[PDB]
Order: C-alpha cells, then structure tokens, then sequence
C-alpha cells in the first residue's frame, strides 16, 4: 500500500 | 523517499474536488455549452477529480492503516484505488484527444461534423471511452507488473508529447504561415459593386466585359502550376466560349514561360500578362474585381493563398492539393485534379457557366468559409485552448512518466533512484493537473466565466436561507 503506483 | 505531508494531499483533493464540479455543475446548468467540446470538457473534468480525489482518499486510507496495524484488505483498497487513477488517467488522455478531433473538425468541416455528432452521439462515445478505459485500468493494475503495460502508458505519454509539439509549431511557430491577416485582405477596403471595380478594371488594361479569371504566381514547370493554365488556355483558345472570358496572369520567373504566356497575349487580345510582382494592396483590389482566381499549384501546404481571394468574393479554382483541398469546398470553390491541363479548362467552362446565375450568395459563402479561418474566431480560439490544455498536461505527468521511464531502464542506477525517491513530489503535481485545467478553462471561455459569477450569487444565497 504505497501512494499511487510504481513509487518503489 | 521525499515525504510530503498528507494534509496536502487532502487539501489540494479538496480544492480540486469544489473546483471540478463547479466545472460540471456550470456546463450541465447552461444551455449555451450544449457542444461536443464543453461535453468533452465536462468528461476531462470527471477524470480530473477522480485522480485527486482518489489520491486523497488514499493518503487519508494510509494514514488510518499507520495507527491500527489485515494484508489483504490493503491489496484490495490498494488495487481499487490504482484502478481508479489509472482508468482516470486514460479517460483524461482519451478526452483531451477527442477535443482534438473536435476542433480539427469543427474548423475543416464544421458544418458536417456539427450533423453527426448530436446530443446523443457525444454520449455513446464518451461512455464507450469510459467503458474502455475502466476495463483498461483494471487490467493494467493486475498487470501492473508487467513490462507490456508500463511500456503502454508510457507509449500514450509520447504520443500526447508529440501532438503537443505538432500543436505548438502548427499555432504558434508557423502561425504565421497559414494565418489569414482580416486587417488588411478586408473588402472595407475597396469601393463601389463589384462589376463596378471589374469594369475599371478591365478598362485600365484595355479590354471587353467579360467573365475575369486572374492567376497571381511563379513562373515554374512542377509547382505553382503556371504551366496548366497557359496549356488550358491553349485549349479553351479554339472553343467559342473562348470569347466570353477575360484572363489575367501575373508572375514572373522561368523565361521561357513568360515568352509563352507573352506569345498568347499577343495572339488572342483577352489574355493579359504582367510579368512583374505587383504590390499586396493591387492584388487585394483584384481580388474583389476578378470573378475567379485560379490557384493550380502542384503543391501548395497553406491554403493561405485561397484565404485572401475568398476574403474579397474571389471564387477559388484551385488544385485539390495539400491546403486548397481543406479550404475549398462545394460551397466556396471549384477543385480539380493537379497537373490536368484538360481537366482544369473544364473548370473554367464550368466557371463560365456558373457565373450566368448570381454570385452574390456564391462570394458570400467564400467571405464567410474564410472568415471562420481567423486567428481571433471561435474555432482558432478553440485550438489554442486545446494546446494550453494539453500543454498543461505534458507538463504535469511529464515528472511522474520519467520516473516510470526510470522503474524499467534504470531501477538501479544511483541517480535515477535520486530522481525516483521526489515521487511524492510528482504526485502533488499530478493533481496540480485538475486545478490548473479549471482555471484554464475560465479565462479562455467567456460563457463559462458568466456561469461561474451566477452561482457565486447563488452561493451567496445559499446561505441566507440556508441559516434563515
Ligand atoms: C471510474 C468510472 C467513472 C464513470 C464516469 C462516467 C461518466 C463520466 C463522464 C460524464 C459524461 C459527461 C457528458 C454528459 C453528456 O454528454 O450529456
Ligand atoms: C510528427 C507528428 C505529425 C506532424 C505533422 C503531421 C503533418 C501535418 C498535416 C498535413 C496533412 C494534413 C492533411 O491531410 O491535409
Ligand atoms: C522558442 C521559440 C518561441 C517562439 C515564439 C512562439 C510563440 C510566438 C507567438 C505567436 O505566434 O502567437
Ligand atoms: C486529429 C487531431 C489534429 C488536431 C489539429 C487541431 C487543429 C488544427 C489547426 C490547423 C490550423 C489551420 C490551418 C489553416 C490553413 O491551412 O490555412
Ligand atoms: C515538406 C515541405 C514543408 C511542408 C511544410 C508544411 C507542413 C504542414 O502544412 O503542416
Ligand atoms: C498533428 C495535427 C496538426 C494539425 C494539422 C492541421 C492543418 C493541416 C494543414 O492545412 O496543413
Ligand atoms: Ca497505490
């Protein structure tokens, strides 16, 4: 559960 | 990782929410925005508040999972939220990209494209490109580990970068190139009725009242056409129609062309020959003295030199090449095959035939098809809000698809990683999207700024009665 996609 | 404070996130997703359904709330209340472009808007704007809304939502959601410490529920909120960006993010693409085929239209075929796309043919297309996009967006998030999909939102980014870029020459580089100048080809500018200025005309050179066909030009072989025409002649020169026509051919150029065009004004006595360039403002009276002005290039990109004829009741007879072949039609011309010496002299004929009725609602049609060409017209206006537009969008994703350029060509190097870890930066600008784009588009619609000063007035009421 990360804000938005792809941030890691 | 940049951390950004969620009180930003849920601010400018508030700010963004009030903002976009004022948008909606204005366009659905007025009747004076029933268009295929503010219905596009309207759906531009749908997109625009369900990215930051949902971006809010889901920093608010992250917030609560941070102090009650299932993993599953996460991967589902997770992935309905994504979903939901990312069908939005489509849906915002698709309906900046169907206001481009609605202004390309409304400037080419506006009287067409105004038949087809009625009330109802706007809704089927807009909820199929929501259908579309929905079903697009879940997939893509289930395979939001798959190259395939990051590769494809990153293709569409491309795409609206190179139509912003088409746009930005088109408008603004060559602007100048295909613009129509209203301030000067202007009839205010001339004098008396027509056959008035036709028959001074025709005197100053020395000649009988006839049909006028005037070509203003280089004198090459294999572009401006000059060579037809002087072959279509050669060809109408043994007909008895011959008779009712007066030519006028001005240019200068190959030596051999003019000895040409100077050997039949010599042999017949109603074709006239200038060889020298003459001055804008003659070319602009003979416009509105001349009944036809006959354009056979063989390549012709701007149909700029059909704009100013239209402009002064000149009834264009050109190529249906390049530029001509979008300006002229049915109404406001005379097309014809390029580099067909006997087709073209059949549209002299035709020409000559057509002048036997009133041209006065003919010339009307042109002033007023080059008309809708001008840079301060509804339909220019229209094409420069749609480059703000789009402009506006490039720029704001343009952060957040380098860092996914990024994820699949370089995950590991140490500075793509430093551009990477300011995400949440981008993801601020991304929602700075849908508060730019209605600001947009109230200083450049002047209905929708009226709309938008009636419900602060209501707004305004809405509290007298709403606390009385
Ligand atoms: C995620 C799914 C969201 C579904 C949104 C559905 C429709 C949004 C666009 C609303 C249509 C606006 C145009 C109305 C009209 O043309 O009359
Ligand atoms: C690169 C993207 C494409 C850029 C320009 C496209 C060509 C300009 C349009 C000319 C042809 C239009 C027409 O059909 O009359
Ligand atoms: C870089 C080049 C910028 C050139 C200026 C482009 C806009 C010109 C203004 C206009 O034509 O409307
Ligand atoms: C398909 C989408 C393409 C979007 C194009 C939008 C606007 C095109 C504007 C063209 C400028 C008018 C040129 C008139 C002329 O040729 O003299
Ligand atoms: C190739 C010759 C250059 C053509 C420039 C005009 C292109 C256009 O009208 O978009
Ligand atoms: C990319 C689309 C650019 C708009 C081109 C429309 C104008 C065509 C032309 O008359 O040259
Ligand atoms: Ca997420």
């Amino acid at each position: 559960l990360d804000p938005x996609r792809w941030g890691k | 990782q940049l951390f950004v404070s969620p009180v930003v996130f849920v601010t400018l997703g508030v700010i963004s929410l009030l903002e976009n359904i004022l948008v909606i709330v204005a366009i659905a209340k007025n009747k004076n925005l029933h268009s295929p472009m503010y219905f596009f808007i309207c759906s531009l704007a749908v997109a625009d508040m369900l990215v930051s809304v949902s971006l809010g939502f889901e920093t608010i959601v992250i917030t609560l999972l941070n102090s009650t410490d299932a993993q599953s529920f996460t991967v589902n909120i997770d992935n309905v939220i994504d979903s939901v960006i990312c069908a939005s993010l489509l849906a915002s693409i698709c309906s900046l990209l169907s206001i481009a085929v609605d202004r390309y239209f409304t400037i080419f075929y506006a009287l067409q494209y105004h038949n087809i796309m009625t009330v109802k043919r706007v809704g089927i297309i807009i909820s199929c490109i929501w259908a579309a996009c929905t079903v697009s967006g879940i997939l893509f998030i289930i395979y939001s580990d798959s190259s395939a999909v990051i590769i494809c939102l990153i293709t569409m980014f491309f795409t609206m970068l190179a139509l912003m870029a088409s746009l930005y020459v088109h408008m603004f580089l060559m602007a100048r190139l295909h613009g129509i100048d209203c301030s000067f080809w202007n009839e205010s500018y001339l004098t008396g009725s027509r056959d008035e200025r036709k028959k001074s005309l025709l005197s100053k050179f020395g000649m009988d009242e006839g049909v006028t066909f005037m070509f203003i030009g280089r004198f090459d072989r294999g572009q401006k056409g000059v060579d037809v025409l002087l072959k279509a002649i050669e060809i109408l020169s043994s007909k008895k129609e011959f008779q009712e026509m007066r030519f006028i051919i001005i240019g200068k150029g190959d030596p051999e062309l003019e000895g040409w065009a100077r050997s039949l004004e010599e042999k017949h006595g109603n074709v006239k020959v200038i060889t020298e360039m003459l001055s804008r403002e003659f070319v602009r009276e003979l416009y509105g003295s001349v009944d036809f002005v006959i354009i056979p290039s063989y390549f012709e990109p701007f149909g700029l030199v059909a704009l100013e004829a239209m402009c002064l009741g000149a009834i264009p007879i050109a190529s249906a090449v390049g530029g001509l072949r979008d300006i002229i039609t049915n109404e406001t011309g005379i097309l014809v095959k390029a580099g067909d010496p006997g087709e073209l002299a059949n549209a002299i004929l035709k020409a000559l035939e057509l002048s036997r009725s009133d041209l006065s609602k003919f010339r009307e049609n042109c002033k007023k098809r080059a008309m809708s060409f001008s840079r301060q017209g509804a339909n220019m206006k229209g094409a420069i809000t749609l480059t703000i537009l789009i402009g506006v969008f490039v720029v704001c994703w343009a952060p957040f698809f380098l860092h996914l350029i990024f994820y699949i060509s370089c995950p590991q190097n140490p500075y793509c990683v430093c551009f990477m870890s300011h995400f949440n930066l981008y993801l601020i600008l991304i929602m700075c999207n849908s508060i730019i784009n209605p600001l947009i588009y109230a200083l450049r619609s002047q209905e929708l700024r009226k709309t938008f000063k009636e419900i602060i007035c209501c707004y305004e009421f809405l509290e007298v009665l709403f606390q009385g």
